[PDB]
Parts: C-alpha cells; structure tokens; sequence
C-alpha cells in the first residue's frame, strides 16, 4: 500500500532509470555479492570474476528483461500477484528459487538506485521503493504460499 | 573473508572520512523509515527527522564501525562487549542487522557513487556480514 | 496443498496430541533456543534458564492458546488465510513480530511432535506436518505479505 | 558455543553411537520429503527409499559431523575442505544448510526422547548453526 505522494515519487525516479543498463548491473552485482545465485546461470558463460559477470551480454539481456518486468510491475502496483503469477510459476515449479533471493535482488536493485540518484534518492523514496521491491518479491514468492 | 576485501574496505570506509556520523545517522533514518518494526528498539528516541538523538546514535554507530575496519583481523575480540549487549540486555531479533546492513550499503551508495564498483559493494557487504555475525554471535 | 492421505496421517496424529502441555513445551523450546524471543514475553516473569522457562504457568497457559490456534487452523486447512486473519493482525501491527519466527516457531512444534510420537513420526507424516507449518506461518504473516 | 553446549553435544552425539550412518540416511530421506527444493543439488542420485546411494552420503554426513563435534574447538580448520567443496564447487544456498540442521534435530529427537531435553536441544541447535556458519563461511 502506496500512498498518492509516495507513487508520485517513484514514477518520477523511475522516469529517469537507463531501462538498458541498470536491471543488467542489478543482475550482475546479485551474482557477484551472493556468488551462490551463479548455480541457477550456467548457461551464461563466464561468470568467475565481477569484471567478467558485469561484462557478460548474456547477464546484460536477461537483467533486461528482469528490469521490463519490475517495470511492469510497477504499472500494475495494485495488481502484482496477477501480474507475476507466470513468472512465480516458472521461478517456483521449474527454476527452484529460494523466495529470499528475491528480497535479496529487490535489495541490490535497490542499492543501484541509490548509487545512481544518489542525492536525488532521499530516505521517504527509499522507503517507497522498499515498499515495492517487497510488494514484487511477494507476488513472485506466491506459488510457495 | 579475504585481504582483498580488506583493503577494498578499508579505501572505502577511509574515503567516507570525518563524515562518519552524518552517514550513521542517515543510515538509522533510512532504516526507522523503511523498516519501521525496528523503531521498537528506540521507545525513548526522538526518531523524527534531524534528531539530536538519532544523530548521537548514529555517531556511536559509525565509531563502532570504524573500529570494526580498524579491527578486522580480531572483530570477535573487538566488539565482543557490544554482541553481549545487543543479545542479552537489548535482544534484537538477527534480522535486523541485515536490514541496518542494508541501510548502510544504500547510505553508502547515494555518497560514494564512484567508490561503489561492484567489487567494493562485495566487499563492504562481507564486512557488514561479519560485523552482523560477530554481533549476533552470543546467540 | 495436503494429499487426503497427507490429511489423514495429519489428523490421526493429531487425535493423540495432548493439548495441556504440548503447546508450552514448544513455547518454552521456542524461548529457550531462541532467545531473542523473550523480548515478546517480559511479563510471563523468570525466562533466565530453562527450567525457569519450562516450568512458567504463564508460559505454559500461552503455549496452550497458541496449540488451540495450531489446532483451529487444522481443522480448517482450506481456509488457513480466513482463520489467521485477525491473529496476523495483532501480531503484525500491535506485537510487530518478524514472520521468520512464525516458522522458527513451526519447526519446534515439529521437533516437539517428533519427540513425542517417535517412530510414528515418519518422514511422510513430518513432510505433511511441514505443509502444515508452513500454510500456518504463511497465514500469520498476510499482513506483512 | 559453551563448555555446557560442548558438554551437552558430546553427550548426545556419543548415545548417537554407531547409527551415525542410519541418522544421517534418515536426516537427508526427510529433507528430501520435507523440502523438495533441495533434491536439485544430487541430480545424479538415486533418491528413492532405502537407495545406497542416500545411505553412503548419509553416512559421510554423520562422519563429517562426528569429526566436528570431536574438534568442537576447531571446527573452521575442521571444515574447511568442506565449506571450499560447498560453497566454490556445489554453490549450495545458505537456506538449505538450516533446512538439513532442522532434519538432523527431528531424526535426533524422534530417535533419542529422553536425551531430547529442552536444553540438550539448544545446545545441539548451536552445535549445528556453528557447522552451518562454518561451511557458509566462504559466502
Ligand atoms: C526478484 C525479482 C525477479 C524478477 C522480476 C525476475 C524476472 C524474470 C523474468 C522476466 C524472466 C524471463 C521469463 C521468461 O523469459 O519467460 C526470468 C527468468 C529467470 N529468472 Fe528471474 N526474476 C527475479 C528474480 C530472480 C532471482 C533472484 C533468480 C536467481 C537467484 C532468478 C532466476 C532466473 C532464471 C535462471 C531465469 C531464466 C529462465 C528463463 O530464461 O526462462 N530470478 N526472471
Ligand atoms: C552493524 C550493526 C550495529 C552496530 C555497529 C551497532 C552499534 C551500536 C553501538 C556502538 C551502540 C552504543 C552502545 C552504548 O552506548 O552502550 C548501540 C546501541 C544500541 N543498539 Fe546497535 N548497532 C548495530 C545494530 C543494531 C540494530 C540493527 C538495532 C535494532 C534494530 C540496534 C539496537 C540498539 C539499541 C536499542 C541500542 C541502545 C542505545 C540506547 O539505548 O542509547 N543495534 N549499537
Ligand atoms: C507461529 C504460530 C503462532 C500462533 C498460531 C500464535 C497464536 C497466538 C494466540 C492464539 C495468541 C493469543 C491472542 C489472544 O489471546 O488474544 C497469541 C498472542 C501472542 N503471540 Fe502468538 N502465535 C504464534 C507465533 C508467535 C511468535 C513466534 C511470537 C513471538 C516471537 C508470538 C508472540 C505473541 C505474543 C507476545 C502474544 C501476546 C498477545 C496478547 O497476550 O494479547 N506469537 N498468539
Ligand atoms: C549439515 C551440514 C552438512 C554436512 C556436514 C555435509 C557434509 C558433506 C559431506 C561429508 C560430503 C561428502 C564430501 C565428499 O566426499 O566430497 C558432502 C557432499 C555433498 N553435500 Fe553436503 N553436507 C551438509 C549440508 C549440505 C546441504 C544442505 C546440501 C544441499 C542440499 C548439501 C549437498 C551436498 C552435495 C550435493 C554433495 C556432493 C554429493 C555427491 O555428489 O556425491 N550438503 N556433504
């Protein structure tokens, strides 16, 4: 539950987010800070060290997608446990996620948006996003429940 | 824990510089903020925003912190005192150490945006870990 | 999701579940292995050694409601998300207590059932019990959710 | 841990005795039933009731915790083949470690009820977070 202002507030910093750049760097500071999270992207290729995971195209397109999906997610803010319900399918029933990996990637895009906005991200916008990662992680977290 | 991390956060940590306890107490902030079942902690706070309070708090943090980086190599031995008081006379549940943890990457991202390479974010979450775990290891 | 065979095996050892000391014995567990716990339960008097704990009325009373819920939530395993509602309430805004102890909480009941039933505590029959748990937790903690 | 803890662990590892095998066959059979999640890890495994293959890894299990609780003092040098094995090769996720510490203690209590008292309960607990922290330690 997001209040008017604190919607406002994150449609406007999600205005300005690089839609091609910041879900990759998501991605590959989740593989480089939790290394464990490698096992479910064998098939990416190089992954040993943070130069080579932060500079694989395979990481880039997929935290691409990730990205167009938290996007999604935010258009729909009110509606995220129909609109992860596939995506929660796939991650449960196939993939075999642990739900707090999810809380851990909400964390880390959330430190990349810190490390973006920096002075422009302020505490209440953190609060905000926090909220929404955590609405996310649930919604993709739902076929455990 | 390696000495490349060490060194990664100790640079870290030395370019936060005097600015210490203005980022110990944003990091709280951010913390009481998003996370607001950890203000329980605090009945006695003033935990609106510019306390005095919370900005005192937040010093003692962040030379706690320094410390910590000082002490790497004996973190058990160096914040033995503060594990026993946060498990026995304060009881925090471990959770939220991670989610002061966070807080700090996230203060330490919005002011440091150069020095936060994806290898330095490793390793100040290794340090931030340990720290946690020294502190929570009287449990 | 139980299997009717999973429901049955649930129920039957259920049937021979004492409910006066059953509910206190994981209470006190609860209080003795994680001791952070007692931040929660400053009023039911001595908790500094486990004896103390064990053999606390307040504990024990406590414990006996906390199994009445376990046991109302057993009887309706279709509707755990209704039966917990105003249970996840108090304990998400009034206690402002953290969902993981809900499953620490969970898993020493299991411990307890298995401490108790022995042999009759087959894997199977602790694999439904975690269902169990499990469907219990996730209900105590909707309002987080 | 504790000398108490210590105490309490050898105690009840020593009534364990030679089922070692047998408890940690058990343990892995219901973390195998209980939290299916985990059964990615042996893709190559037959994982079937009585299967040989769960009783020898079972039984190299309970070896490796018998050495642990013989070097309850040392358990980082104890386990540090192990915890490179876990976390470089296999990447084991760290939810796991607690899921198969909670198994051990119901195979421990469904197989030893009077040893099983609240405080021989909390020391095996411990004993167990230590050897789960140990071979996360690398993480
Ligand atoms: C937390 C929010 C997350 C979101 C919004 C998200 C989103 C997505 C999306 C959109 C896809 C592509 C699905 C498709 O193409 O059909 C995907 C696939 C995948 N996800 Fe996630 N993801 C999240 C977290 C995670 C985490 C934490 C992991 C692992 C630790 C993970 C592992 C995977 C893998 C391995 C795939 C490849 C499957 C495929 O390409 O079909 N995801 N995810
Ligand atoms: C890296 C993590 C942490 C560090 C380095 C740290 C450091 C400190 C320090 C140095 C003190 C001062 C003790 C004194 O003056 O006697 C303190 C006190 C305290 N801490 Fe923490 N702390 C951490 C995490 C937490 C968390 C996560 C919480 C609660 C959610 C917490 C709750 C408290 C409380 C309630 C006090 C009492 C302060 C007072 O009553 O004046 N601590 N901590
Ligand atoms: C996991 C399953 C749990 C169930 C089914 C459960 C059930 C209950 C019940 C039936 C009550 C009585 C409420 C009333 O009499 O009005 C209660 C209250 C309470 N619960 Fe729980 N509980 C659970 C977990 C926990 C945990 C893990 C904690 C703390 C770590 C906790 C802390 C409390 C406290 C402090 C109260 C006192 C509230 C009062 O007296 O009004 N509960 N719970
Ligand atoms: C209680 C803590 C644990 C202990 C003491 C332990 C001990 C061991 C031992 C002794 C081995 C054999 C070493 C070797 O011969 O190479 C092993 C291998 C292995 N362990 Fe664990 N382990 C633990 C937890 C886990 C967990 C939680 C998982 C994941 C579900 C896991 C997955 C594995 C796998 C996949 C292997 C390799 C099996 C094979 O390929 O034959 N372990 N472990």
């Amino acid at each position: 539950h997001l209040t008017p202002e604190e919607k406002s507030a994150v449609t406007a910093l999600w205005g300005k987010v690089n839609v091609d750049e910041v879900g990759g760097e998501a991605l590959g500071r989740l593989l480089v800070v939790y290394p464990w999270t490698q096992r479910f992207f064998e098939s990416f290729g190089d992954l040993s060290t943070p130069d080579a995971v932060m500079g694989n195209p395979k990481v880039k397109a997929h935290g691409k997608k990730v990205l167009g999906a938290f996007s999604d997610g935010l258009a729909h803010l009110d509606n995220l446990k129909g609109t992860f319900a596939t995506l929660s399918e796939l991650h449960c029933d196939k993939l075999h996620v642990d739900p707090e990996n999810f809380r851990l990637l909400g964390n880390v895009l959330v430190c990349v948006l810190a490390h973006h906005f920096g002075k422009e991200f302020t505490p209440p916008v953190q609060a905000a996003y926090q909220k929404v990662v955590a609405g996310v992680a649930n919604a993709l977290a739902h076929k455990y429940h | 824990l390696s000495p490349a991390d060490k060194t990664n956060v100790k640079a870290a940590w030395g370019k936060v510089g005097a600015h210490a306890g203005e980022y110990g107490a944003e990091a709280l902030e951010r913390m009481f903020l998003s996370f607001p079942t950890t203000k329980t902690y605090f009945p006695h706070f003033d935990l609106s925003h510019g306390s005095a309070q919370v900005k005192g708090h937040g010093k003692k943090v962040a030379d706690a912190l320094t410390n910590a980086v000082a002490h790497v190599d004996d973190m058990p031995n160096a914040l033995s005192a503060l594990s026993d008081l946060h498990a026995h006379k304060l009881r925090v549940d471990p959770v939220n150490f991670k989610l002061l943890s966070h807080c700090l990457l996230v203060t330490l991202a919005a002011h440091l945006p150069a020095e936060f390479t994806p290898a330095v974010h490793a390793s100040l979450d290794k340090f931030l870990a340990s720290v946690s775990t020294v502190l929570t290891s009287k449990y």
